[PDB]
């Protein structure tokens, strides 16, 4: 029974591998050789946000490119004003162990989650003046790794029980469940059109899901160790990942394989976060060796370094107008670069 | 893609010998500490031995220390185990498990029910 | 023998994933490069912006 | 001699305290723990000592002040003595803070709160300014810092009782405190190191850190306090030794900078990253 | 429209910062611990002496303590174990003993000790079931740990009255297994405190209090570059 099933799985794997092999016409580096290099990129710290008592685990930029939320170990959730460095809100959490936070695309809400297996949604439009828990979504059987709003009533979570889900915040139930991975899921990224999303798990693989169908579309399995970060290309046709083997990679949805690899022999630390530029020419990655690296996405050449943190870099994001980069770290500081 | 494939095993007489092999693909064999784990019938998985990146540090379980040996070939990308002077209680399925991350000295989850970086196992019976 | 369902699911997933259409890597690389070169002028991080309209300086 | 020593010391003092202040302020935390408050206060006092060492620097390069010489020495002695006493008081409070952190490690944060730190700093400045106040009244000469000027070197005459008052109220307490606290910390380090060694040796630095803290202070401050008492009580003056003792005590305002900020590893990391 | 809203921003910032300074005052006066150990070890009775994660509050001599026990998670520790990298101490509970359980306990200790983010945490080790060990020995360790036959009780052993050395040898053998794993590495940056507890005991909180006091004293000595 299991013998012929394993044989047929191996046969299908070989058929898929040969199908991809018959498609590698020419390497991406072979095509972008004549393109003039970007040149050195210098970025300076413009702001420094100083209010967290302990490590910082996550952050998210508002769609207005001005405000941002951040989470920390002390049990706080602080909303900043990056232009003027003024704290707007500071929400105290019931559980001190939070691993993620998201900021709604409309600006009316903010989410968080962590080791308590629960996603809490906070209503910022305080009719009476105070911020209070709108909804507590409890259906997972493992910690929460990431969460991203679709709109004011839908949110996608990824968990440490090898499962992602889609929620109806009004009812508090699970609309759909995405069950393909065989390890903890550590990140997710929503498409520009928000009809698909990709996840990264602790089995060195990534998958492409259909939010409305509820099924896996494609699987990308280049990496060697656990995947920690994931992000789409601005086009929506490619994405980049970052894993524990001190490497980043670029995958394409239409060719169904890998295109580029961003690594060096002197880099032996894992990547904690990736992000793209507004045009998709830069690729920013934060490492465990206390600093960030800027990559030329088309030629795989380093273009700069963002070294301003004393402990490891845990999160990284780029505004929606592409004007600034915010970097959080375990030394309890955020820094805006430009 | 990470793939570990065990070979060797079968039925041997008590007091006999065996030699397992595990061929690794999809990663650099030279950056990872390698393990061997086993699962007796109706029981959970149990750690057996391991060998370092270079091949210097080696450890064994108390009950197999003195008989079993673990060795690796970084050039040929293979992991070995020599199981001589067996006892009936040594019947189990043996897996080669790799530590999750490179350049590390700890290995957490090798002896776990659903681990992503080990093979399918070879039945060894006495 | 509770692992029969696991292998069944793996087989259906791989079988459904093998019947998709694929585009030659030359076309994908050309599209990526074209997008980057068509939106290169609207990247404040790539071509640094003068401090007059920089909101953080 | 005197011009070179004074100018070199002034430049070193100002430069070191400026770099310390700016590394504290323009970097990551460097403002995190409690002892940093007294370290910063001592840095400010040392920097003002360096600035106030410009009046004799200018006056010795034949640039007499618009005001008289008597006024300049009158003001200079008061200002420099007050700032030196502030530095020594902050140096004693650093040791008290460390003693509390090491002896009471579980209730340390309850005992030492930021309100108490602010009150302590304010009381340090008040006490230091109020001890030397009777110099304006006709009690005596506060110190020998103004003896470079050729008026004060012969015009003021120290008083035995004012000198004894200054000693007993500022100097002796600040030496007894340092001795007691660092001796007890020495005993605690000595027992912990023994425990660690006996653990590690079963199955298979503190001296020279305390020796730098508790010997620079004494080698720079005890010569001054000894000559002060002898010359005040007896009258056996010696111009050859007063300059040396006084300007050693002044150089302590840069020795404090080096052995309290530069040797720390976190400070070096913050300075190398900036 | 501009200056008044700037004033509102500054007022909100000031109020937030005042609440944050009060919170920081509360946060530094509490010591957080992580309680580990397998199910058969006997963590439940230890907790009763004092959902993805649990929590217990207790104070000794007016010093507040938190203790966190992992609830409904999976058996893959390599990811959620990094959240606990700056707790005061870890409490590792072991039962003196169906496969080889002591080997899994020792392997988990070795993994915790050498982890990159847990190289500054000290472990308070409880060897729990000292009565089951008393009966089992006097009724085998050589067949799972073959070094036992060459083990002799340390000279500085403290035997309980009315106890035959037959159990004292096994007690000190297991303790020395954990302790010899402990000293193989660590650069002297963290320490292990092993205790022989029982199923029922009235002084586990006192032992944890003394061990945490020693841990914090050594940490303070080390942050002034005195150690």
């Amino acid at each position: 029974e299991l013998d012929q099933l394993r044989q047929e799985a191996e046969q299908l794997k070989n058929q898929i591998r040969d199908a991809r092999k018959a498609c590698a016409d020419a390497t991406l580096s072979q095509i972008t050789n004549n393109i003039d290099p970007v040149g050195r990129i210098q970025m300076r710290t413009r702001r420094t946000l100083r209010g967290h008592l302990a490590k910082i685990y996550a952050m998210h930029w508002g769609t207005d490119s001005r405000l941002l939320v951040s989470a920390s170990q002390d049990g706080k959730l602080i909303i900043w004003d990056s232009y003027t460095t003024n704290k707007v809100h500071a929400i105290p959490l019931r559980s001190s162990w939070v691993m993620t936070c998201a900021y709604a695309p409309s600006g009316n809400y903010v989410a968080c989650g962590g080791l308590d297996n629960i996603c809490s949604i906070y209503n910022l439009k305080t009719r009476e003046g105070n911020v209070r828990v709108s909804r507590e979504l409890a259906g997972h059987t493992g910690y929460l790794s990431c969460c991203r709003f679709l709109d004011d009533n839908q949110i996608v979570t990824s968990s440490g029980d090898t499962t992602c889900a889609l929620w109806d915040i009004e009812t508090g139930q699970q609309t759909t469940t995405f069950t393909g991975h065989t390890g903890d899921v550590m990140s997710l990224s929503l498409a520009p059109d928000t009809r698909l999303f990709v996840s990264g798990a602790c089995d060195a693989s990534a998958k492409l899901w259909d939010v409305r169908e509820g099924m896996c579309r494609q699987t990308f399995t280049g990496h060697e160790s656990d995947i920690n970060a994931i992000c789409f290309f601005p086009n929506g046709n490619a994405f980049a990942t970052g894993s524990d083997d001190a490497t980043c990679r670029l995958f394409d949805l239409r060719a169904d394989q890998e295109l580029m690899t961003y690594s060096h022999d002197n880099i032996i630390c894992g990547i904690t976060s990736v992000s793209f530029s507004k045009s998709g020419r830069l690729l920013l990655a934060g490492y465990d060796d206390f600093n960030c690296n800027v990559w030329d996405a088309l030629k795989a050449d380093r273009a700069g370094v963002l070294a301003g943190h004393d402990n490891r870099v845990s999160c990284l994001g780029v505004t929606d107008d592409g004007m600034a980069v915010a970097t959080g770290s375990w030394d309890s500081f955020l820094k805006i670069w430009n | 893609q990470v793939q570990l494939q065990e070979s060797g095993g079968g039925l041997v007489q008590p007091g006999g010998s065996l030699r397992l092999s595990c061929a690794a693909s999809g990663f650099t064999f030279s950056n990872y500490k390698m393990n061997w784990v086993r699962q007796a019938p109706g029981k959970g998985l149990e750690w057996v031995s391991d060998i370092s990146q270079s091949g210097a540090s080696i450890s064994y379980t108390g009950s197999v220390k003195g008989r079993f040996t673990i060795s690796r070939d970084n050039a040929k990308n293979t992991l070995y185990l020599q199981m001589n002077s067996l006892k009936p209680e040594d019947t189990a399925v043996y897996y080669c498990a790799r530590c999750p991350a490179p350049f590390t000295r700890d290995c957490f989850d090798v002896t776990s029910t659903t681990y992503a970086y080990r093979g399918q196992g070879t039945q060894v019976t006495v | 023998t509770a692992s029969i369902a696991q292998a069944r699911k793996l087989v259906e997933q791989l079988k459904m994933e093998a019947n998709i259409d694929r585009i030659k890597v030359s076309k994908a690389a050309a599209d990526l490069m074209a997008y980057c070169e068509a939106h290169a002028k609207e990247d404040p991080l790539l071509t640094p912006v003068p401090a007059s309209e920089n909101p953080f300086r | 001699l005197e011009v070179l020593i004074i100018v070199f010391l002034t430049v070193l003092i100002i430069s070191g305290n400026i770099i310390v202040i700016f590394v504290f302020h323009c970097a990551p935390l460097l403002n995190h723990h409690t002892t940093s408050y007294f370290i910063q206060t001592m840095a400010y006092a040392d920097l003002f000592v360096g600035v106030s060492c410009v009046v004799p620097s200018l006056s010795l390069l034949h640039h007499p002040l618009p005001v008289e010489e008597s006024l300049t020495c009158q003001i200079f002695g008061f200002v420099v003595s007050v700032l030196k006493s502030v530095s020594m008081a902050s140096l004693a409070c650093i040791s008290i803070d460390r003693y509390i952190a090491i002896t009471k490690p579980l209730t340390y944060n309850t005992l030492v709160t930021p309100w108490r730190l602010r009150l302590c700093i304010f009381l340090i400045w008040l006490y230091s300014t109020l001890v030397f106040l009777p110099s304006f009244f006709h009690w005596g000469k506060p110190g020998y810092h103004g003896d470079v000027f050729q008026w004060c070197a012969e015009s003021w005459h120290t008083d035995s009782y004012f000198t004894l008052f200054i000693v007993m109220m500022l100097y002796a307490p600040a030496a007894l405190i340092v001795c007691f606290t660092y001796f007890n910390i020495f005993r605690i380090c000595q027992q912990h190191t023994k425990d660690i060694s006996e653990r590690q040796a079963r199955f298979s630095r503190y001296a020279m850190v305390l020796f730098r803290i508790t010997s620079v202070f004494y080698i720079l401050w005890l010569p001054y306090i000894i000559y002060f008492l002898l010359e005040s009580s007896t009258g056996h003056s010696n111009r050859f030794a007063s300059f040396l003792t006084t300007w050693l005590a002044i150089s302590n305002s840069f020795c404090n900078c080096v052995i309290y900020s530069l040797s720390n590893s976190v400070f070096q990391r913050g300075l190398k990253r900036l | 429209d501009q200056r008044n809203e700037e004033k509102a921003q500054r007022e909100a910032n000031k109020k937030i910062e005042k609440q944050l300074q009060k919170d920081k005052q509360v946060y530094r006066a509490t010591h957080r611990l992580l309680l580990l150990g397998a199910g058969e070890s006997g963590k439940s009775t230890i907790v009763k002496q004092m959902t993805g994660i649990f929590e217990t509050k207790f104070q000794v001599d007016k010093v507040n303590f938190h203790m966190f026990d992992v609830g409904a998670q999976r058996d893959e520790r390599r990811k959620w174990i990094q959240c606990f990298n700056d707790v005061t101490a870890i409490i590792f509970v072991v039962a003196s003993s169906q496969t080889n359980r002591l080997q899994e306990a020792l392997n988990l200790f070795k993994s915790i000790w050498n982890n990159r983010w847990l190289r500054t945490i000290s472990v308070i080790l409880f060897l729990n079931k000292q009565d089951l060990l008393a009966e089992k020995v006097l009724a085998k360790i050589e067949d799972y740990f073959p070094e036992f036959a060459r083990y002799t009780t340390p000279e500085d052993a403290t035997p309980e009255p009315g106890e035959d050395p037959r159990v004292t040898r096994a007690k000190y053998f297991i303790r020395d297994e954990f302790l010899r794993i402990s000293t193989a590495s660590g650069d002297g940056r963290h320490y292990c405190y092993p205790h022989f507890t029982c199923s029922v005991d009235t002084e586990n909180i006192r032992r944890v209090f003394n061990d945490c006091r020693d841990i914090i004293q050594r940490m303070h000595l080390r942050q002034y570059e005195l150690l």
